[PDB]
């Protein structure tokens, strides 16, 4: 009933490339959708230039997306070779505007944004989301907040009882 | 136009 993504799942997507940028501790799910949007234009424009580079001779790449409470790693839809692997905690934000999924993790103030394309972009972001919390909640229960279940039957009775 | 943040990241991390 939750074990689903602790093991993980895999979605077929399309990697377009990446783009590195600068962030500062704690921005905003509002200011992030911005940077995220400029991280997509970066690579879209980088792709048009990519295409053209092919005239002097398609340009994207097929990948699988492994999603879990542990990590989120991209692999070769063909060679099945890892192309990148980020432990979930190092991933801070993802978004699914249109069939374009973008996620950004800490490149180990210097973030790196990966840009993929998937007719399931929708479904895809949602999952990462659950992982985020499922992972989060675990990355919460282990800290003695065993009352993680309780802490929500608390973050509520700590809000109405706050009137 | 939906984006989610990692409670876990925006935690120990930042």
């Amino acid at each position: 009933g939750s074990e689903d993504l602790i093991d993980g799942i895999i979605f077929a997507a399309n990697y377009l490339g990446s783009t590195q940028l600068l962030s500062e501790r704690n921005p905003s799910k509002n200011i992030r959708m911005m940077q995220a949007q400029e991280a997509v234009s970066r690579v879209k424009r980088m792709q048009k230039a990519a295409k053209i580079k092919k005239k002097a001779n398609q340009t994207l790449t097929e990948v699988d997306l492994f999603i879990s409470t542990q990590r989120i790693k991209v692999l070769n839809a063909d060679t099945q070779e890892t192309m990148m692997d980020h432990a979930l905690r190092t991933i801070s934000y993802i978004a699914d505007i249109g069939n374009i999924v973008v996620l950004m993790a800490r490149r180990r103030y210097k973030m790196i944004c990966h840009v993929f394309e998937s007719e399931d972009a929708q479904l895809i972001a949602q999952s990462i989301g659950q992982a985020f919390s499922v992972a989060y909640q675990e990355f919460l229960r282990a800290n003695g907040i065993n009352p993680e279940d309780l802490s929500q039957k608390e973050y509520s009775d700590i809000i109405n009882t706050q009137e | 136009q939906n984006g989610y943040e990692n409670p876990t990241y925006k935690f120990f991390e930042q």
